[PDB]
RNA sequence: UGCCUGGCGGCCGUAGCGCGGUGGUCCCACCUGACCCCAUGCCGAACUCAGAAGUGAAACGCCGUAGCGCCGAUGGUAGUGUGGGGUCUCCCCAUGCGAGAGUAGGGAACUGCCAGGCAU
RNA sequence: UCCUCCUAAAGAGUAACGGAGGAGCACGAAGGUUGGCUAAUCCUGGUCGGACAUCAGGAGGUUAGUGCAAUGGCAUAAGCCAGCUUGACUGCGAGCGUGACGGCGCGAGCAGGUGCGAAAGCAGGUCAUAGUGAUCCGGUGGUUCUGAAUGGAAGGGCCAUCGCUCAACGGAUAAAAGGUACUCCGGGGAUAACAGGCUGAUACCGCCCAAGAGUUCAUAUCGACGGCGGUGUUUGGCACCU
RNA sequence: UGUAACGGGGCUAAACCAUGCACCGAAGCUGCGGCAGCGACGCUUAUGCGUUGUUGGGUAGGGGAGCGUUCUGUAAGCCUG
RNA sequence: CCGACUUACCAACCCGAUGCAAACUGCGAAUACCGGAGAAUGUUAUCACGGGAGACACACGGCGGGUGCUAACGUCCGUCGUGAAGAGGGAAACAACCCAGACCGCCAGCUAAGGUCCCAAAGUCAUGGUUAAGUGGGAAACGAUGUGGGAAGGCCCAGAC
RNA sequence: UUUUGUAUAAUGGGUCAGCGACUUAUAUUCUGUAGCAAGGUUAACCGAAUAGGGGAGCCGAAGGGAAACCGAGUCUUAACU
């Protein structure tokens, strides 16, 4: 046959879900595209994970015209 | 596997050099850029020369 | 304190992990055991969860 | 404090289309002209400047309208955690959660800050 | 060896000689910034012009496009066009993700200097995930770091970098194909051939419906298209016994 | 190969369905007595002793404590014609 | 050149109705997973470091599947239970199914699964039904005035079968 | 004994008695115990001698860096919040 190949799992998903406190700087999901956008103190990095600015707690909200989802980092 | 390996020499006269590759078929003219050598720490320009 | 008591009926050998995980929450620890517990709603929801093998009189 | 207009939001279709009507004192839009500021891989169409003769035609705003899009119960069905059972490819019982689709129905948005014009 | 979906049981991970496809590159702009723009497809009209070139208007709303496979993204566009340029910088890094480990990946921010923009700002390569090779040995450049009495030097170190389809891709060596019925040893029924076991695709023997062959008439005897079993009975499937 | 598709004898219930009350049934649970491990607690600890919970199936394996055998010191001692 | 009509022919797009999908999603659970707070229970059951391992052949049963013939006491995963490494009672016998975890002794008691006519311990127990096949005590498509219960329907003392 | 699993119709043993398998030397790490303690300890050898002498050496109280070197700090870097 010729279906013997498949490729290394690349262990994704989200890596702390909501309400969770979180030190600055620390990977919150690791996605693809642009799953969820970042919030206010969350930047997207090179290969579009949201990682957190500063400390506080995660707050996943849906937002926008075209009903997005959005990570921010709620004060703490 | 065409493009092939170079290095980029400072023209500061320190023997600094970046390195890169480049499609020596399509692109005959040398290469010159304006990069930072840490060794002056200044932004001077890079010539292209043989990697050797 | 309005207590009520919980008594084994059944034994823990083939069951779940969480089912044995909550008969040791309850403090049950062989068949015909009776202790004797608050009537709050986590000891409710204790013996809800593993209803099938405890009897509770009040 | 009442109406209308402009800017920035909250919310992201109960907020969007379509049909009919309506608006120029102010605002907004089309409008007039282009040596100049600036611009077209050609073109003052766009972008830009200097203005107010004309019109709300287009666009845009407001009002009305259920032809759509959209939201949507109650009840039932499917699925399922735990324990048990059967005729065991698949189901049933006790208990807890309970859709999707569809039905009655809802629905022509609501709201905050500032400024201008018209009345009190 | 590496990448994408499903298998994968709504966090992660998850196997088979399971189902489907790709990679061993490319780019001095196809990267960075500022400013601007919106496709695919179809209808109508128009010289050569045609189903399909370029032009104008309309419908449509991303069914298009992304340097390439697939998935996830993308209108603030990550898609398309133009101006200026090298942040495809150097030393670092709070804190995480994923690995048994070697390692791989994301990262605000600090210091110096740079590009675009009036500026807030953005820029440590490309929309992201494949585009790859540890160590030893050796080559080139820089640096008194070291230098066997001393001063040099050779050699070695450090920094930057090169040479392996080492493709059996964590690489036994820089270097390697066959025969044994002339054989031989240590083991395994962990594993095949015989026979036994489970199952019955295949084999054999029945049964359900009845278009038709039988001059007419399905069922005297056969019976197409299809369906349901029995036996263990041929060739098998599995590797449970030796 | 022989009944050989209730284990058998046999059963018109001694089968099946629904309801109810008894009883049998295990090294399960309870009673009585005994041994040992680990934690609370107190004694005046001989550094382990009352009470008190609770534990005690077990291969590869890990930990702890012992019995018995030959020889050496104790030992020209002690037992034995 | 334009064309002419209709022909048991096929047929794009759109509209209405009806299905299918692991590699389809404008919807969408139960579970499971991460984090915070609280009470009770559990011999710290949790984590870190150091000394010593063994193991890297697994098996079956339930649930979710791939592959096979929706074959196998077949094979490969996830998860739980048991066996491995676990005795006792039941399923005749029967590592893996059901009930249940053996420190030791007793000629004591109560129950679980499963049973109560005899082997063999316990109801020839009570009330109301069904079966006539030894069905119970092995199986399908299909065939049949077997027989028990329930609600309707068509013909009928203008006479039903 | 080996196994997922053996009464197994898988292996081994006719039986009895005797013998038969984690030892020894030298280094290294950890645990317990004894001595001394910022110190501990000696090896060959001398010695009539398991005493005593012998401190040659080793480990420890300081590390960072490849190294010169610096030092309760050091390395990177021109320099580190």
């Amino acid at each position: 046959t010729r279906n013997g190949r498949d490729s290394e799992a690349k262990r994704l998903g989200v890596k702390r879900f909501g309400g969770e406190s979180v030190l600055a700087g620390s990977i919150i999901v690791r996605q693809r595209g642009t799953k969820f956008h970042a919030g206010a103190n969350v930047g997207c990095g090179r290969d579009h994970t949201l990682f957190a600015k500063a400390d506080g707690k995660v707050k996943f909200e849906v937002k926008g015209p075209k009903n997005r989802k959005f990570i921010s980092i709620e004060a703490e | 596997g065409i493009r092939e390996k170079i290095k980029l020499v400072s023209s500061a006269g320190t023997g600094h050099f970046y390195t890169t590759t480049k499609n020596k078929r399509t692109k005959p003219e040398k290469l010159e850029l304006k990069k930072f050598d840490p060794v002056v720490r200044q932004h001077v320009i890079y010539k292209e020369a043989k990697i050797k | 304190a309005k207590t009520i008591k919980i008594t084994q009926t059944r034994s823990a050998i083939g069951r779940l992990p969480k089912h044995k995980a909550t008969l040791l929450g309850l403090g049950l620890r062989r068949i015909g055991h009776t202790v004797e517990r608050e009537d709050t709603p986590a000891i409710r929801g204790m013996i809800n969860a593993v209803s099938f093998m405890v009897k509770v009189e009040e």
